[PDB]
């Protein structure tokens, strides 16, 4: 009674969703990767910092 | 800042584990074939209990 | 610096791996159940065909 095709198949809607998310922002995950640190400086709190 | 450090956390994961949709695909039609012989043999068997 | 960033990108994948273990653990006794009776059927077909 493992039953633990339910377990499987929860699985694959999240493994698929994350493949269908890759598609969907990979481009944009990847463009952010090199350079995420800018996001701790906004301008105006560069001049207040 | 905070929310593109969560999601590049959470993207390498995603992009670890997408993969496994395939082996996971099997697994289930195996999975689910075994189920289907489990369900057979517990019908069989209380078929003949009687 | 490019090799902290590759180990920081593995740090996932690697935690995410570890954490299949244990079920990878029954799967591979299960799988290895279902070799173990191939290679039963497969001799006793064997011996009886002989």
């Amino acid at each position: 009674l493992i039953d633990r095709v339910e377990e499987v198949r929860e699985e694959m809607d999240e493994a698929q969703e994350a493949a269908r998310f890759l598609q969907q922002h990979g481009s944009a995950l990847t463009k952010l990767e090199p350079m995420v640190a800018v996001l701790q400086s906004d301008p105006q709190q560069h001049e207040q910092l | 800042w905070q929310s593109a450090r969560e999601l590049l956390r959470d993207w390498p994961s995603q992009r670890h584990l997408a993969d496994r949709v395939q082996p996971l695909r099997m697994r289930l039609s195996e999975l689910e074939q075994r189920l289907n012989n489990q369900q057979n043999a517990e019908r069989l068997l209380s078929e003949f209990c009687k």
